[PDB]
RNA sequence: ACCCGGUGAGGCGGGGGGGCGAGCCGGGCUCUCGCUUCUGGCGCCAAGCGCCCGGCCGGCCGGGCGCGACCCGCUCCGGGG
RNA sequence: GUUCCGAAGGGACGGGCGAUGGCCUCCGUUGCCCUCAGCCGAUCGAAAGGGAGUCGGGUUCAGAUCCCCGAAUCCGGAGUG
């Protein structure tokens, strides 16, 4: 053949895929951070109370690993109700205080009875 | 046994065909990089006597130093 | 509008209808077709010129 | 004792030049089979100013002639170049100002601008504003030319090595007195810190 | 007859014209560092004076006579390993229920074999990596008095046997039908070798200029015959 | 060997072939050249020729190779040494 | 030392081959081959430089262009569009 090009440049070569003869760990770690661990406790302050007869929302304190769609995904598991949006922030104690608003046709004051704080 | 004969080539070094050998090998040394794998032995039979085998596990190293 | 910007705008309201339009100006455009033409047809004129010469000689 | 100032400034921590604001490297072309054997055109886009320098730098565009683009460089301006100009580049370019060719063609009594000391440099010699180098004689055999520098000094050159015709613009800066500190103090603030000397 | 909207455009290659074509550029790449590094070992090889020594490996056997030394050699292939294990087997069942000769490899036993002067013809592989490992062997095969030829190719070589690479094979041991083809080349290789050693000693090599420079001078010394 | 410079290491050395000169009886020889200079335009991803082949029904559709773009060479070109 | 002594690219329109899913339609995932391919050097460096797109009213004890209401707007995506 011929060489129209007066640089010569590393040829393409074939790279296999990994076909490993045994996994390098045994098995999957389990995962931690689930919808249980994953939302702790509700605040139960005069706030809390306040945005929750106004707003319609509901006040939940987390861990600082989670999204706020890890977050809502998990408060429509544990408590099966629609979720509008989550707003977030980092306490200066240190958790993650989330503000969870809920889809309009649940009532956040029947959903906290059902839940136990009032 | 081909080592001995080759033992007294390199012992003859300021002949014309050792120093040939010496004077294209180093210039091709110094031409390739300061620290590589050479394939091979250069010196076979001075290997053999210094404790290298042909088998798998031995490697060689042809390395280069700054004089002075 | 500033560079950014100029996506979101549509097509016509970014050049204008016409050789080059909305990358260089009526005049110098018009200049370079006539050059073009102009350019063209003296170096028209030179081979043909060239080939007198060639058939004199 | 301590080291001494003009001791300390070879250790480059603030006697670097100050290179943020210039244009670019004033270099001729690459030389290839073109300029050895024919010669290409280019026109003239620009005229500008870099800082540091008294001459002005001529941005230049040529066209590849083995791909599709156009290459853009800067020469030392000759004096009297303009925009919109053509300038020629090679072996058998007429002889006028802008042009560039090798030394060894152009008749002696020559006068030359951004002169090349070796072949394929690009441009060493001659390249400061008002200043240029005369073609003296020349010598076929051997292939060598004789050139006196701006300094008095004679040369024997390779005679394969390009060059510019006429003197290199802006000529005469040296003449205006600077009036006052300010003035020297901006002219070297442009270039490197070594401006306020102490005895 | 055909479509006049056919017309031919002509593109011309002149200084500045137009761009060139995309034609070859073999020879003004830029290699990488090996390339570049073991052709001009070659070139080195070809410029300085080598010794008569390392020349001698130059001058090979042809191939019209190289094809019947492979050919006859072929015969008395060292057995596979394979075919050494049906061997075994066979011999166990004969057992349960003579040495064929054959080429001897190795620059090892070929020489203790031709010092014990047990050889009929050597065979060198022209092109050993260290070549000292052989550069010996003509002298000493001249004075034992056993013919050698020397053989384009080590791998080739080493083809007889089973293995990548072999330096050199000797002939030690034949057959009867084999004998008079054994005569013929062994006189062949000796007027060849054995009889030209004097001047094969005594042959330097290498010491040829480049081409441009020979060019040069036959140009120089061409204007000065002319005057 | 070693050193310096340039480049996207892009046309180097010979040879051929062709054109313009000079002079000798359509001929060879020496030398030389190979295509771009009035203008702030454009210029790539081959036209053309030749030789093969395929599919469908002489036609349609779709491919390949070469010349165009000469050949052979051992240092990428130059400068030192 | 930061382009200087590197085989410094893992990309792509398209064409061909091979398999697959989805009403095997047409496309997609790909696997291989042909073809095309300069980057100036990995990477870091600005809460005053560059950098698309949110404003008005109300609301707390302590938070508002962030919450509520009302009006907008940008970017990305979308077989069947
Ligand atoms: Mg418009
Ligand atoms: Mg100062
Ligand atoms: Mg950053
Ligand atoms: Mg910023």
């Amino acid at each position: 053949k011929i060489r129209t090009s007066p640089t010569f440049r590393r040829p393409k070569t074939l790279r296999l895929r990994r076909q490993p003869k045994y996994p390098r760990k045994s098995a999957p770690r389990r995962n931690k951070l689930d919808h249980y661990a994953i939302i702790k406790f509700p605040l139960t302050t005069e706030s809390a109370m306040k945005k929750i007869e106004d707003n319609n929302t509901l006040v939940f304190i987390v861990d600082v690993k989670a999204n706020k769609h890890q977050i809502k995904q998990a408060v429509k598991k544990l408590y099966d109700i629609d979720v509008a949006k989550v707003n977030t922030l980092i306490r200066p104690d240190g958790e993650k205080k989330a503000y969870v608003r809920l889809a309009p046709d649940y009532d956040a004051l029947d959903v906290a009875n059902k839940i136990g704080i009032i | 046994g081909a080592y001995k004969y080759i033992q007294e080539l390199w012992r003859k070094k300021q002949s014309d065909v050792m120093r040939f050998l010496l004077r294209v090998r180093c210039w091709q040394y110094r031409q390739l990089s300061a620290l590589h794998r050479a394939p091979r032995p250069t010196r076979p039979d001075k290997a053999r006597r210094l404790g290298y085998k042909a088998k798998q596990g031995y490697v060689i190293y042809r390395i280069r130093v700054r004089r002075g | 509008v500033r560079p950014k910007v100029l996506m979101r705008l549509s097509k016509t309201k970014k050049h204008v209808s016409r050789a080059y339009g909305g990358s260089m100006c009526a005049k110098c455009v018009r200049d370079r077709i006539k050059r073009a033409f102009l350019i063209e047809e003296q170096k028209i004129v030179v081979k043909v010129l060239k080939a007198q010469a060639q058939s004199q000689k | 004792g301590r080291v001494i100032r003009g001791q300390r400034k070879g250790a480059g921590s603030v006697f670097r030049a100050h290179v943020k604001h210039r244009k670019g490297a004033a270099r001729l072309r690459a030389v290839d089979f073109a300029e050895r054997h024919g010669y290409i055109k280019g026109i003239v886009k620009d005229i500008i100013h870099d800082p540091g320098r008294g001459a002005p730098l001529a941005k230049v565009v040529f066209r590849d002639p083995y791909r599709f683009k156009k290459r853009t460089e800067l020469f030392i301006a000759a004096e009297g170049i303009h925009t919109g100009q053509f300038v020629y580049c090679g072996k058998k370019a007429q002889l006028n100002i802008g042009n560039v060719l090798p030394v060894g063609t152009m008749p002696e009594g020559t006068i030359v601008c951004c002169l090349e000391e070796k072949p394929g440099d690009r441009g060493k010699l001659a390249r400061a504003s008002g200043n240029y180098a005369t073609v003296i004689s020349h010598n076929p055999e051997t292939k060598k030319t004789r050139v006196k520098l701006p300094s008095g000094s004679k040369k024997v050159i390779s005679s394969a090595n390009r060059a510019v015709v006429g003197v290199v613009a802006g000529g005469g800066r040296i003449d205006k007195p600077i009036l006052k500190a300010g003035r020297a103090y901006h002219k070297y603030k442009a270039k490197r810190n070594c401006w306020p000397r102490v005895r | 007859v055909v479509n006049p909207l056919f017309e031919k455009r002509p593109k011309n290659f002149g200084i500045g014209q137009d761009i060139q074509p995309k034609r070859d550029l073999t020879r003004f790449v830029k290699w990488p560092r090996y390339i570049r590094l073991q052709r001009q070992r070659a070139i080195l090889y070809k410029r300085l004076k080598v010794p008569p020594a390392i020349n001698q490996f130059t001058q090979v056997l042809d191939r019209q006579t190289a094809t019947q030394l492979l050919k006859l050699a072929h015969k008395y292939r060292p057995e596979t390993k394979q075919e050494k294990k049906q061997r075994l087997l066979a011999r166990a069942e004969k057992k349960a229920a003579k040495r064929p000769p054959v080429l001897r490899a190795g620059v090892n036993t070929v020489t203790t074999l031709v010092e014990n002067k047990k050889a009929q013809l050597v065979v060198i592989a022209h092109d050993v990596d260290p070549i000292e490992l052989v550069v010996f062997l003509p002298a000493l095969c001249r004075k034992m008095g056993v013919p050698y030829c020397i053989l384009k190719g080590k791998a080739r070589l080493g083809r007889l046997v089973h293995r990548k690479t072999c330096t050199t094979v000797a002939f030690t041991q034949v057959n009867s039908e084999d004998k008079g083809a054994l005569a013929k080349l062994v006189e062949a290789i000796r007027t060849n070798y054995n009889d030209r050693y004097d001047e094969i000693r005594r042959h330097w090599g290498g010491n040829v200029l480049g081409p441009k420079s020979v060019a040069r001078i036959a140009k120089l010394e061409k204007a000065k015959a002319k005057e």
